[PDB]
């Protein structure tokens, strides 16, 4: 039986979230507490929060196309 | 290479020193060679400076402000500094029993003034 | 030792100690009061050394 | 200490840390000593030339 | 009461949505921002994808409120068989707790809505 | 049929250390962002340290990511 | 057998889960070490000996459970 272990490999597979979900926090809660010392408000601090994020949420994306794979193909 | 200058005369001046542990507001710091920049409150305690070998001179300091520049100095800026053998045991204690019998028995700035002034005089009464 | 001359000495306030250039090389507590003491303390140093000059 | 919720600054703290250690030191090294906590200056806050009540606490 | 929260929910996710699309026909989009990369429309899990879940968190609330209620079935059942004025004591905080969480999940979607206006017309 | 259903099992399970891998290339970011303030680590100096550090994070992700795929 | 060799490659793996606490232990003496060597003036001596010391306390969790996965 093959259908029964392809339900198992989208539940597992999504323990991953918990480092994807945690590290967009992570970058914002030292961009949200260095803004406050002055003055890297325009670009600096702004503009490396955008391109720090798309790193940390390249794991979680990666993860979730592996269960997305087993439930169709 | 210490700056302890005081505000009545110098005692470091020139640059003649090695090592020097002084009590900061956090924890008791300690200069060392190349110190880093670090611009921290004295608080009342023993500011002794070892110098080379074991000739410290232990100087007891009211309180200050620590100051470390990027070039290896160390400027400890205090109001009064001095040894711990110009202290009397009898004297200090006259101190430090009119100071508890005046803390909570008024009003105003009575006896707050009260409570920073015993929290000085049992710290250095027990460094003898 | 004979003569003498009219100087001047300025004094920053609270919220030009902070903002100076090389202000944050050093480690400062920013929880407890650094940047208000350091106004404080300049004002009476600064007094009593224009005091016994004159 | 609570020194931020009154009216004392850096200036009145250091002070008063300076006096009482001078005068809880030994009696006899007093000399050229007990000037330096003692004043005679009084302050008054002028407006418009008048001023109001002179206070020297 | 658990499908009624549910159903009007969705409600509420899809006028949010709705409302967000038709001020994009007169004053532009983009609603990305950008620093000198790209990849910025396969992240897209906001503003559409952001009303599903919003929606289904807070129509949650009305199901948890009932999940605490009914709990009492169990522990009514070992206290009539320690002293049992526990029981008392914590079926009272609980009941407090659940109240208060009806304000605080009505402040939660009053602020989730005003990042939907104000981006918009921004 | 016991070797092909461990096959598809075997993704889900590999993909645990997901976390360490995304969870280290944001503690990397956090430290640089909250330097980068107090002037001046802009360019270069401090550029080079998270470029390099984090590539060096990230092939714990890569290396466990070829185990997974390649059942 | 079929029991005693499905259960030897099931050891392995249960086993290698403790390389979280190895791993990060070096890294935690390595973060303090940086950081307070840049205060003055630990470097080659002083904190140089408590972490070489502190180093191989962490390591001995890792090589003892390393032995009972490779042993079984």
């Amino acid at each position: 039986l093959v259908l029964a272990a392809k339900y198992i490999g989208a539940a597992i597979a999504t323990i991953g979230l918990t480092g994807a979900g945690i590290g967009i926090a992570i970058v914002f809660a030292a961009l949200i507490n260095g803004t406050s010392r002055n003055p890297s408000l325009r670009n600096t601090l702004f503009p490396f929060a955008i391109l720090g994020f798309a790193l940390s949420e390249a794991t979680g994306l990666f993860c979730l196309m592996i269960s997305f794979l087993l439930l169709y193909g | 290479k210490v700056s302890l200058v005081a505000p009545h005369q110098a005692i470091f001046t020139n640059k003649e020193v090695s090592q020097v542990n002084l009590p900061a507001s956090s924890g008791e710091m300690g200069v060392l060679a190349n110190h880093v920049p670090t611009v921290e409150e004295l608080a009342p305690g023993v500011v002794e400076v070892i110098e080379s070998s074991g000739t410290a001179s232990k100087y007891f300091v009211s309180g200050g402000f620590a100051s470390i520049l990027p070039g290896s100095k160390l400027s400890i800026s205090t109001v009064e500094a001095h040894p711990l053998d110009a202290f009397s045991s009898e004297n200090i204690k006259s101190l430090l029993a009119e100071a508890q019998k005046n803390a909570s028995s008024a009003d105003e700035t009575v006896a707050a003034e009260a409570a920073i002034e015993i929290e000085v005089l049992e710290a250095l009464q027990a460094a003898v | 030792g004979v003569a003498f001359e009219p100087s001047v000495f300025p004094s920053f306030s609270p919220i030009s100690i902070e903002e100076s250039p090389k202000l944050s090389e050093f480690e400062l507590e920013e929880d407890q009061a650094i940047p208000t003491s350091l106004s404080q303390i300049s004002l009476t140093n600064a007094i009593l050394n224009a005091m016994a000059e004159g | 200490s609570s020194w931020q919720k009154a009216g004392i600054s850096f200036n009145k703290y250091l002070a008063i840390a300076a006096r009482t250690v001078q005068r809880s030191l030994k009696n006899d090294l007093k000399v050229a000593a007990e000037k330096r906590y003692i004043s005679d200056a009084k302050v008054q806050k002028l407006e418009k030339v008048s001023t109001t009540d002179l206070a020297s606490n | 009461i658990y499908i009624i929260g549910i159903s009007v929910s969705l409600w509420i996710g899809l006028t949010i949505l709705g409302l967000f699309l038709n001020k994009a026909v007169f004053f532009s989009l983009f609603v990305p921002s950008g620093t000198p990369l790209p990849l910025v429309p396969v992240l897209v899990l906001i503003e559409l994808l952001s009303y599903t879940a919003r929606a289904i968190s807070l129509g949650l609330r009305l199901a948890a409120n009932t999940l605490s209620g009914h709990l009492l079935m169990s522990i009514l059942g070992n206290l009539v068989k320690i002293f049992g004025l526990i029981p008392l004591a914590g079926i009272f905080a609980i009941v407090i707790l659940e109240f208060a969480i009806a304000c605080i999940q009505a402040y939660v979607f009053a602020i989730l809505t005003s990042s939907y206006l104000k981006d918009s017309i921004y």
